[PDB]
């Protein structure tokens, strides 16, 4: 069996500038970007990250060449939905690095 | 395929996805209670030619109309009023507590 | 109604459970079984499976940990090898090895399958199915099963329950209709269909 | 050129628009459409209402 | 809000850190191992790796500067070669290069 990996990047409003009006802290105002640089990108809404942390997943393989998938598992997650479903549903929303190497 | 002596297996398998998927979305809490609060007070997007629904509900029942035919022994000018005022739209309350909206105002 | 949803519900099925099969297809006959009129090796072979065809195929059931589960073909323990034994031994041959054509796994061959997930135990008929022995002489021995006919494929049936399971009731019925719910169903391969729950019927 | 990993690239918009709509907001409050009882007294110094 | 982002914060992360992986794939054994016993090369040898498959994996943890990490394999000292002169070694003997996919 493989397994996930997870990595802390901690407070998922790091980094960005707070402006007093909170809403400006919202898509489309802000955006949370995970990308590879290898042609794999996606756009988070950071408020609908149910974690006061961004967690990010690492999941791969050891097939016949490279294939490495990046998830942020609390995204649009419903606070009752346990980590376990959450892994499950994040693939069609992960980063897919599937590029052979 | 795996090998002998078209898409990568292994991370599949490994990872544990097969079979099927069912997996059930609604909408975030901010558009439910914006929503909800706006069916509670104003009912449902009808455009039926029907008789309209005035006392189905406990509480209170929202109806607006469109060129609507109203008939009765009535002089002619306060019933061309009655018309306009339902196809203005209005609210009928059933109980005297008028304009408490936070009640349940379930059917019958 | 927003721009994102929330997943309030997440749920798995696979048509045998925890049992998957792996699927060989050679040119020709690999294997030898117990009460055989005479020998078939390399003989060309063609059957009746889903429309007549000339390829032979042999299937293998089995589990993520490599264990495989008991198999009956009729009255007759198959005695199924381990898959990863069998893997090694079915490569060691050369002659064997000649034949294949292509190997690949599926969740579903077309059958409903008397199958005990819990017992881990399988009874395949006979009239379908037969055991293979695949020997060397040289190498171990591999006992796998050859498929000698499947005419027509069939439907299996998942029963998942209530459609509305899972969602959120709010009091305003509307707030369940499509676009304000959706199921969706996928195989997280690249294949997804977003149901309007109301219209399923 | 060091590219591995994943990378969280964060993003926001221009200084120029940030005052644009912080100031309509901060002198508007934000669209709200819902029905339910109005914020009257909320803030300390004023409160919009429409 | 404007036509373009100000990007504000770049991170990176890596599963793990420095160490890459290099994976080689052969038909069949290639190798020997401490406490042989008969000689296994060229037997074929199928095993769970995601699951069930026939090929041959061989892995090898490196820095971009060449070196690889001190590896233990349960209590013994793995004595990992150098990245560098591993490849040259396994593509140096016919014996077999074909094996290699």
């Amino acid at each position: 069996d493989y397994e996930a990996l997870e990595i802390d990047t901690g407070d998922k409003w790091g980094g960005f500038t707070k402006d007093q009006e909170s809403k400006l802290m919202m898509y489309p105002y802000c955006v949370t970007e995970i990308t590879d640089f290898k042609g794999n990108h996606m756009n988070l809404k950071t408020e609908y990250i149910n974690n006061s942390k961004l967690k990010i997943q690492v999941r791969g393989s050891l097939g016949v060449s490279n294939k490495v998938a990046y998830s942020v598992q609390d995204y649009n997650a419903d606070s009752a939905l346990s980590g376990g479903n959450r892994l499950t549903a994040s693939l069609d929303s992960s980063l897919i690095n599937n590029n052979p190497n | 395929d795996i090998a002998i002596l078209g898409g990568n297996t292994a991370f599949d398998y490994g990872n544990g996805y097969r079979g099927v998927y069912v997996i059930k979305k609604q909408l975030k809490a901010e558009y439910r209670r914006s929503l909800s609060s706006f069916f509670h007070k104003y009912g449902y997007k009808i455009n039926r030619v029907k008789k309209p629904n005035l006392r189905t509900r406990k509480a209170f029942n929202y109806v607006q109309t469109k060129d609507c035919f109203i008939s009765g022994d009535i002089n002619n000018n306060d019933l061309q009023e009655i018309r306009t005022i339902f196809d203005n739209g209005i609210t009928l309350w059933h109980t005297d507590n008028i304009g408490n909206y936070s009640v349940e105002n379930e059917l019958r | 109604y927003g721009s994102e949803y929330d997943i309030v519900s997440v749920e798995n099925h696979k048509p045998y459970d925890d049992m998957m099969f792996l699927v060989i297809i050679s040119k020709s006959i690999m294997h030898g079984t117990p009460g055989e009129e005479e020998s078939r090796l390399n003989d060309i072979n063609a059957s009746l499976n889903g429309m007549p065809q000339p390829l032979c195929y042999y299937i293998h059931p089995f589990y993520k940990d490599g264990k495989v589960p008991k198999t009956y073909i009729g009255d007759n323990n198959a005695n199924l090898s381990p898959i990863v034994n069998m893997l090694t031994n079915i490569f060691s041959q050369k002659s064997a090895v000649n034949d294949i054509v292509n190997m690949y796994v599926t969740d579903y061959i077309g059958l409903k399958l008397d199958y005990k997930n819990g017992d881990k135990e399988l009874k395949l008929d006979k009239d379908m199915f037969e055991q293979a022995g695949i020997a060397d002489d040289k190498h171990g021995n591999v006992d796998t099963i050859f498929v000698k006919k499947i005419p027509d494929y069939e439907a299996l049936e998942i029963d998942t329950g209530d459609k509305w399971g899972g969602f959120t009731k709010d009091q305003e019925s509307k707030l369940m209709m499509y676009p304000y719910c959706v199921t969706e169903i996928t195989d997280f391969k690249g294949n997804h269909m977003n149901l309007k729950t109301e219209y399923i019927n």
